[PDB]
């Protein structure tokens, strides 16, 4: 069982923790709210 | 078959530490 | 989600006739807040250190533009001197520093939530403590205000003790004491009510004042005006710093890599483009600070008139 | 004869800007000189068309900076003149009740005088002086009724009770001509017997 | 190892992730580094000016 | 002398408090008095203590007529430029 996605040029908004890890993100081209 | 990722495939764009900062 | 035509308000016909009148049989005591900005943060930019910045090939080239940087520093210094005069005009409206007496016999009126708190380094009041919990770089500097806000809280408490103890006499000369119930009765005359209406309803009137003062903290624990001010400035200062990583049509935006990858005749051309862009950014910044300070001054002028006419008298 | 810094300040700001405008006619802005007769009578229209553009751009920038700062300074002079026009209406052609609008004290009258680019108001006000303390009461009880002063205050010199007007000491005997009655004398707190 | 700068260096108390070299501020200025040899985080404060 | 506004050299710090003369910042002013230059914390103003009580009043027995000035700018100079000639 395995999957294959592909990558495109997008723009994201990454939320950084206080230790410096990415905990959440927003894809800014999904919908009007994003 | 095909399936739906939900929020998957996010990687650290590079070095450089960082904290609470909705960085774009 | 719905889209509609907005209503303007409830509608009502007045029961007008040629021999009918309506007279009130009771009253309420209201207290309401009004919030006004009086100053901005005092900042100063070193034109030469923002533009060139360390490098020396840049300073001699920028020397060719005349007094563009002297004008900008004068413009920013005038703004910073105006911010202290704003505060002096609003708050230093009192000759003496008045104190309330150790008793608090004010006719049943209770001012404890707005008088200063002796168990504090800052000596602020309870409502002034609620209000204060809700609101180095490339040549950029922030100067401190001339008055601490301990001093400002000390001006406001003296204005308060002048009013609670002398009514409006300290705003026209020497403070003349009068009992608070009798001052309240003078003020009832000023709005056209006869003064036994106060003395026969003293307890009810004092209870209504006390409940209305109690509701203000709950309505507090609003200040978007002051917040707006504060922000409008941080966001305009962030853009000036972000404008330093743009080439403006040169090869790069960092004054060394342009300089250690070309020889002078070739590099001076790119450094002049960088200079032109960085000087345009600073002019945009200073012109908007000039336009934004004239708006803060018109607001501090309204505050000074309110402090004179609503605190030192009856309007 | 022995203070007009506002007027001085204005008269000055303008001169300092006009001098900075002329002192910019002698900068290169990245050209070989500041004179068109040195760039012109020293080059071909095909080349002189480059060194002249560097001067044109700089001089246009400087002129437009001058014109922006004058708009911003005129908007401030305009508000001052709008306040002067209101003070001429409300302090010179009237008596104002607004506190600290026509001087400090109680406004009596105002006189205008012209100045170089402005106006001086001379405000005449009344200031009370030499106060004494007395003891007060809100009302007087008599015959089971409560009496309040029509336009004054009840005061006591230690043993006797009078009525004054509130801003100037002038005691009078309490009569039924300067007091009025409402109610009985057990609801007011502080009534005295007299 | 490539990061060229000026300033005072001071012992830190932040914790990078064990693949991150230097840290940045909001408005994007380098404010921490990791020493390659000893692998300790050091803050970078500017030089007193004014 | 260390201030919340920076480091001051060439003025002595005193313990008195006067009206502000030359504003340094954060409540500190300087003057040429004690001479030389000194530092300190400005004075908000005198200290008046109203003898307030639940049955005391003060009433004036005299007055003074006072007259003060107020200065206001109304105009500035009208200038014209000729772009082309400049
Ligand atoms: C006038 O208004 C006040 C309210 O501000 C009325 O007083 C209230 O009366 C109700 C009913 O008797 C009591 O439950 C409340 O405790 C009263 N409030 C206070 C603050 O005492 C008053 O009755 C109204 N009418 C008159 C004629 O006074
Ligand atoms: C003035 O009002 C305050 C309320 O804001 C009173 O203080 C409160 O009093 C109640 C009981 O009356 C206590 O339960 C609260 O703990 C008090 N809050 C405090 C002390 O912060 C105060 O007593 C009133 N003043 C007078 C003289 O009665
Ligand atoms: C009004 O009476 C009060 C009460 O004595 C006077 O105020 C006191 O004056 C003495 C002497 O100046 C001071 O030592 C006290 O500290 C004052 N306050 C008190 C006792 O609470 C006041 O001088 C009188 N006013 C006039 C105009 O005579
Ligand atoms: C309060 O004022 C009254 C004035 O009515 C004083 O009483 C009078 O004083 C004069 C002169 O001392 C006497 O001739 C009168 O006989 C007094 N009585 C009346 C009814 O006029 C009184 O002495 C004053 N009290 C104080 C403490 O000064
Ligand atoms: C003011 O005058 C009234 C009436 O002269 C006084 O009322 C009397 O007071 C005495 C002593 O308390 C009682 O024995 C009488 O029964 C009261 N009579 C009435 C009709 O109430 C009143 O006490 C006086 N006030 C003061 C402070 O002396
Ligand atoms: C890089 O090399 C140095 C020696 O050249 C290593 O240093 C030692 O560091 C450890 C700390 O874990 C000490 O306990 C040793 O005593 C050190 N040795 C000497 C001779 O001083 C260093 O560890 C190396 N870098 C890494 C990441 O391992
Ligand atoms: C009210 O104040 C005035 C002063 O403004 C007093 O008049 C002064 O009286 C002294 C002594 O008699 C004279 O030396 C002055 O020449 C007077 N001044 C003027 C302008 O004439 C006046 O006596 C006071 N009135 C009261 C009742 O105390
Ligand atoms: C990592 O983050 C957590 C929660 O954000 C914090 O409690 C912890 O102190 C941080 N550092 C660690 C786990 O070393
Ligand atoms: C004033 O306070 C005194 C306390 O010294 C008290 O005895 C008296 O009843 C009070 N009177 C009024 C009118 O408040
Ligand atoms: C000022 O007063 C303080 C009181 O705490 C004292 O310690 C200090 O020495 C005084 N300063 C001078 C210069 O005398």
């Amino acid at each position: 069982a395995y999957y294959v996605g592909y990558l495109q040029p997008r723009t994201f908004l990454l939320k950084y923790n206080e230790n410096g890890t990415i905990t959440d993100a927003v894809d800014c081209a999904l919908d009007p709210l994003s | 078959a095909y399936t739906n990722s939900f929020t998957r495939g996010v990687y650290y764009p590079d070095k450089v530490f960082r904290s609470s900062v909705l960085h774009s | 989600i719905i889209a509609y035509t907005m209503s303007l308000g409830a509608e009502n016909s007045v029961a007008y006739s040629n021999n009918s009148i309506a007279i009130p049989t009771n009253f309420t005591i209201s207290v309401t807040t009004e919030i006004l900005p009086v100053s901005m943060t005092k900042t100063s930019v070193d034109c030469t250190m923002y533009i060139c910045g360390d490098s020396t090939e840049c300073s001699n080239l920028l020397l060719q533009y005349g007094s563009f940087c002297t004008q900008l520093n004068r413009a920013l210094t005038g703004i910073a001197v105006e911010q202290d005069k704003n505060t002096q005009e609003v708050f230093a409206q009192v000759k003496q520093i008045y104190k309330t007496p150790p008793i608090k016999d004010f006719g049943g009126f209770n001012f404890s939530q707005i008088l200063p708190d002796p168990s504090k380094p800052s000596k602020r009041s309870p409502i002034e403590d609620l209000l204060f919990n809700k609101v180095k770089f490339n040549g950029l500097t922030v100067l401190p205000p001339l008055l601490t806000d301990e001093m400002i809280a000390q001006y406001t408490s003296a204005l308060l003790a002048g009013t609670i103890t002398s009514g409006w006499t300290f705003g026209a000369g020497p403070a003349l004491q009068i009992p608070f119930p009798m001052q309240m009765a003078y003020r009832f005359n000023g709005i056209g009510v006869t003064q036994n209406v106060l003395y026969e309803n003293q307890k009810l009137i004092a209870n209504q004042f006390n409940s209305a003062i109690g509701k203000i903290q709950d309505s507090l624990s609003a200040l978007g005006k002051l917040q707006d001010v504060v922000n409008q400035n941080a966001q305009a200062l962030n853009t000036l710093v972000k404008q330093l990583s743009s080439n403006f049509g040169a090869i790069s935006s960092v004054l060394n890599d342009i300089l250690s990858r070309l020889d002078p005749p070739e590099a001076e051309v790119q450094i002049d483009r960088l200079i032109t862009g960085r000087l345009q950014s600073l002019q945009t910044y200073v012109t908007q600070q000039l336009i934004r300070a004239a708006e803060i001054r018109a607001s501090a002028n309204l505050a000074a008139t309110k402090m004179s006419e609503c605190v030192l008298g009856q309007s | 004869s022995s203070a007009l810094g506002k007027l001085q300040d204005v008269v000055n700001q303008n001169a300092q800007a006009l001098n900075t405008l002329v002192k910019q006619l002698s900068s290169n802005f990245g050209a070989i000189s500041s004179v068109l007769n040195d760039i012109l009578s020293r080059l071909d229209p095909p080349e002189a068309e480059v060194q002249i553009d560097r001067l044109i751009t700089g001089r246009l920038q400087s002129l437009q900076t001058y014109v922006t700062q004058q708009l911003i300074r005129a908007a401030e002079i305009r508000a001052s003149a709008n306040l002067a026009a209101t003070k001429m209406s409300e302090c010179v052609l009237g008596q104002s009740k607004r506190v600290d609008f026509c001087g400090k004290g109680y406004h009596l009258m105002s006189f205008p005088q012209s100045a170089p680019h402005g106006v001086v108001f001379l405000h005449v006000t009344y200031v009370p002086a030499q106060e004494k303390n007395f003891t007060t009461a809100p009302a007087i009880c008599h015959d089971g009724k409560a009496h309040f002063p029509r336009e004054g205050v009840f005061v006591s010199n230690g043993t006797h009770w009078f009525v004054t007007q509130r801003n100037f000491y002038e005691p009078q005997i309490i009569t039924t001509d300067n007091t009025f009655v409402s109610g009985n004398c057990d609801v007011v707190i502080g009534i005295v017997n007299n | 190892n490539g990061l060229t700068g000026t300033g005072v260096l001071t012992e830190s108390n932040k914790k990078f992730l064990p693949f991150q070299q230097f840290g940045r501020d909001i408005a994007d200025t380098t404010d921490a580094v990791r020493d390659p040899q000893t692998l300790e985080i050091l803050d970078i404060t500017p030089c007193s000016f004014g | 002398f260390q201030t919340r506004a920076g480091c001051l050299i060439g003025a002595e710090h005193v313990n008195n408090s006067y009206e502000c003369d030359i504003p340094i910042g954060a409540g500190i002013c300087a003057s040429y008095q004690t001479q030389s230059i000194i530092a300190y914390t400005m004075s908000l103003g005198a200290e008046n203590s109203v003898a307030y009580s639940n049955n005391s009043i003060a009433i004036p027995t005299n007055f003074t007529i006072s007259v003060t000035t107020e200065i206001l700018p109304v105009s500035m100079t009208k200038t014209s430029v000729d772009c082309t000639m400049y």
